[PDB]
RNA sequence: UACGUCCCUCUCCAAACGAGAGAACAUGCAUGGGCUGGCAUGAGCGGCAUGCUUUCGGUGGGGCUCGUCCCGAGGCGCUGAACCUUGAGGCCUGAAAUUUCAUGCUCAGGGACAC
RNA sequence: GUGGUAAUGCGGCCAGGUAACAAAUCAAUCCUCCCACGGUGAGCUUUCUUUUCACCAUAAUCCACCUUGGGCCUUUUUACUCUCGCGUUGUUCGGAGCGGGGGCUCAAGAUUGAAAAAUGCAUUGUGAGUUCUGCGUUAAAGCAAAAACCUGGGGU
RNA sequence: CCAACUGCAGACCGUACUCAUCACCGCAUCAGGUCCCCAAGCAUAGAAUGCUCUGGUACAUAGAGAAAGGUACACUCAGGGAAGUCGGCAAAAUAGAUGCGUAAGUUCGCAAGAAGCAUUGGCUCUGAGGGCAAAAAUUGCCAACUCAGAACUGCUUACGGCGGGGAAUCCAACUGUAUAAUUAAAACAUAGGUUUGU
RNA sequence: GCAAAGAUCUAACGGAGAUAUACUCAACAUGCAACGUUGGAUACUGGAGCGGGGAAGGAUUUCGUGCCAACGGCACUCGUACACGAGUUGUUCGGAAACUGAGCACAACGUUAUAUCGUUUUGUUAGGAAAGUGAAGGAACUGAAAAGGGGCAACAGAGAACCUGGGAUUAUAUUCCAAAAAGAAAUUGCAUGUGGG
RNA sequence: CGGGGAAACCCAGGUGGAGGCCUGUAGCGAUGCUGACGUGCAAAUCGCUCGUAUGAUUUGGGUAUCGGAGCGAAAGACUCA
């Protein structure tokens, strides 16, 4: 009993990697009785074939963190890395300034 | 932005209110107290005190009123929030109660909520 | 890749044609030799070229 | 034939593997408890209060709302606390102790030689 | 054929043009990312969390016609009289016609609508990248050509 | 006459799959080689490097498991500090950013990151640097991050990534090139100089 | 010796691949080790990717079912293996019809005992007469002016009228979809009408 | 553009982005370990280290010049191990 047909299948049709596909553990025999694509579809609509949400990356430490360096926090000489013109270059200033005047 | 912020002023948030208030969001529970409540209560006193205002749980005033007339539930505000929000309150609601396995959610319509089985 | 002469294509084809086995009533015949095509071909062992 | 020996099994003064030292229902093994030691005061909560300690004593540069109640690194208290402590393999169930160990697993050992 | 003072608008052969061209700078189209707000679904929920995650789409081809930049016309042209003025981030420019007023035109985009919701999936604003495009220094180095196509000059 | 419809008709070949730690070349499913496009989030100067959503993968013979002796895109080491060695080979060391400071020599360009000295965390604040609209030197709304300066409070000096420095001698001016598979150099080239033929 | 590229674990299912036994024997001490799929867990690639598409090269390795003799330096129930049966759809995409480039060299001429040699784009072959038809004029027959023969060489230069949706495959798709073409266009070549000033 | 200067000119601060310029990716190479390997992963590879990285730069395709010969920033290098 292999599912590759019908996992290859689900894949293609509902637009995701094979990780998002779920094939029910139970319900084997059925699963395995669809060998076309509208078979598939049809399990796809009974629930025996579901596409899993996408895995969690969360902002939420970088909005906090964002919050904090919006304050005036970890952007002091300890933290730079890159030489001062690279971090804010000359000339964008130069021109801001001239434009204003 | 335009003006730094502080912490000092993190204390306290104030919540925008809109021009023409008395906006209202309804849930329906009429399906679930359909089956075998005394839980409207239980819902209502949850949403009396767990539900913030400018960042402070209960102390409503006039701006929030809840009330539960014919086995749902009406909330009106005269504050600008968003109905995810009273979804995410019932959702809390149905996790202490241990429904939240057995009631779902669902927007029925523009403005209100419904209480729906699996 | 995608392309190829038509005269390159026919040349695949027919050699695609005589990559098969011998029928087995071959082998029934009255003064048979033959037992295996001995001109197989695998797209990995030997190359055409073409 | 009998004594017995080896393998399986268990321990580690032995050890590349063989070999060795041992044990053979044995506090033997397991898990707890206590000791001994290591680190350095956990999570949670809280600020003259039903908290901490035994009558005492109880923050913070600043900041934000409407004297109060909020945000705030860090600090203080409960708290030499929390965790770890035999395992390639520390101690105690056999001196005494303000405590000095408790439990539970084993239910005809199996196999081959000796023959 | 025809209108506008004009810039220009509308219904054999010959000579030009497109094709057709190295770089940098600074703005940038789509598009990508982020943020704000608002919907829809999902996740966490011992305790916190107005929360976290996902999604919110509009192809070619057409019609109409609110900015940026370039070229130009016309008009004022005592415009540069002894510190001329305009303009770029930047190396400029002007009686061989600057600047102002009013127009003509080209190139990029906007906006309106047809397509188009009948489709798709289960939303309308900002900030950063991004060379389509716009802005038409090395050189003893100056950075292909042709077909095809376009327009005129003459003639019917 | 021909400028908008309308009617009919639009022929040929290619098209699967692959493009590589298994589809090509290297006798092979070989750690070698092989052109092009699209290219996300956080740290950060970042296409460095480290980790991560989407997509992809768990395929490379495995199990048990402290001998000696190895190999390592693995470490540490009291006291001394090159005494080792042909030779500091190897390793250690230096390190980002910012301010200050910087000799001889010199073709005036450099030498130079010369050498050196100092500071950088975390929190809570303060100041400066703008755009739009109706003595406008003011009145509202608003966005993006930077730089500076304080108080308080910490350090076990603590991810990655990231120059060691100086005094001289020989040679070649310099950047280049070059013995694919033992030689990268002082060799070749070079600009510059001279000569010759015409 | 099969040690670079970190790595697998767990259950259920499938499978001959098992829980496979002389006496004694309850099970350990007498069937081990290994598989493919699904679910879950854990990790890696880390967008200069074990991602998604192309050229060169390859040519069926693609897809479905089946099967494990040999091959996949271990293993296999699995496979780029083997057997059977399928699969590549175009007015517009790429090429060609139909451009020029670095270049090539048919003709021509010359040379050579020998063409199997040379010249052949610095506007251009050849001592070199290399043009074959717009017109007219009474339906195909006749003919002006025009200098320098015929080709080839780019699948990244020039050029080139199509693009979204699909519940549309086992495998192809800007190629398939059928009158409500899901549909919306653009563009050739001929013909038919309407109208013209 | 600011300051000096009788004049010639001098002293500042900004702008701008030159270079067979420097640090450093990809790329293109290959210094050292005289490391690994040396019946190899490999009839030249691997690791770390290292040179260069806007140029006399790297690279695809096409095209031209060869065996008493071609080509060569010259090593008798290279011309399908
Ligand atoms: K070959
Ligand atoms: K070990
Ligand atoms: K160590
Ligand atoms: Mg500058
Ligand atoms: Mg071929
Ligand atoms: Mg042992
Ligand atoms: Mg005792
Ligand atoms: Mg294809
Ligand atoms: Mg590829
Ligand atoms: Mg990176
Ligand atoms: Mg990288
Ligand atoms: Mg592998
Ligand atoms: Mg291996
Ligand atoms: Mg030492
Ligand atoms: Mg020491
Ligand atoms: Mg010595
Ligand atoms: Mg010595
Ligand atoms: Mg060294
Ligand atoms: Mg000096
Ligand atoms: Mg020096
Ligand atoms: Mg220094
Ligand atoms: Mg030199
Ligand atoms: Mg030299
Ligand atoms: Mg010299
Ligand atoms: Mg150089
Ligand atoms: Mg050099
Ligand atoms: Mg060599
Ligand atoms: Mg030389
Ligand atoms: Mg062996
Ligand atoms: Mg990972
Ligand atoms: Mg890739
Ligand atoms: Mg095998
Ligand atoms: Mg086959
Ligand atoms: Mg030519
Ligand atoms: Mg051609
Ligand atoms: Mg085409
Ligand atoms: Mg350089
Ligand atoms: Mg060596
Ligand atoms: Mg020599
Ligand atoms: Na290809
Ligand atoms: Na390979
Ligand atoms: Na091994
Ligand atoms: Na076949
Ligand atoms: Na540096």
């Amino acid at each position: 009993v292999s599912l590759k047909l019908q996992a290859r299948l689900a894949s293609s049709i509902l637009g995701c990697g094979r990780a998002r596909v779920w094939l029910d553990p139970n319900e084997a025999v059925e699963i395995q009785n669809a060998n076309s694509r509208k078979s598939v579809r049809k399990l796809i609509k009974d629930g025996f074939i579901i596409r899993k949400p996408v895995k969690v990356h969360s902002r939420a430490r970088w909005r906090k963190m964002k919050e904090a360096k919006d304050m005036g926090r970890h952007n002091g000489v300890g933290r730079r890395e890159g030489s001062r013109e690279a971090r804010m270059p000359s000339k964008e200033l130069w021109m801001r300034r001239l434009r204003i005047l | 932005v335009a003006v730094r912020a502080k912490v000092g002023s993190r204390s306290y948030v104030r919540q925008k209110q809109l021009a023409k208030g008395k906006k209202v969001f309804k849930i329906d529970c009429s399906i679930p107290a359909a089956d075998g409540e005394d839980v409207l209560g239980n819902f209502e006193q949850f949403f009396q005190d767990n539900t913030k205002l400018n960042g402070r749980k209960g102390k409503l005033s006039d701006k929030v009123r809840l009330s539960m007339n014919d086995n749902v539930l009406t909330i009106s505000t005269t504050m600008a929030y968003r109905k995810k929000y009273f979804k995410y309150l019932t959702k809390k609601f149905l996790k202490k109660k241990d429904l939240r396995d057995w009631i779902r959610i669902l927007a029925t319509g523009k403005g209100t909520y419904q209480l729906k089985y699996f | 890749g995608r392309f190829k002469p038509l005269a390159v294509k026919k040349k695949y084809a027919k050699k695609m044609n005589q990559n098969k086995p011998v029928p087995y009533w071959i082998r029934l015949r009255t003064g048979n030799r033959i037992k295996w095509n001995e001109k197989r071909r695998h797209w990995r062992r030997t190359k055409l070229n073409y």
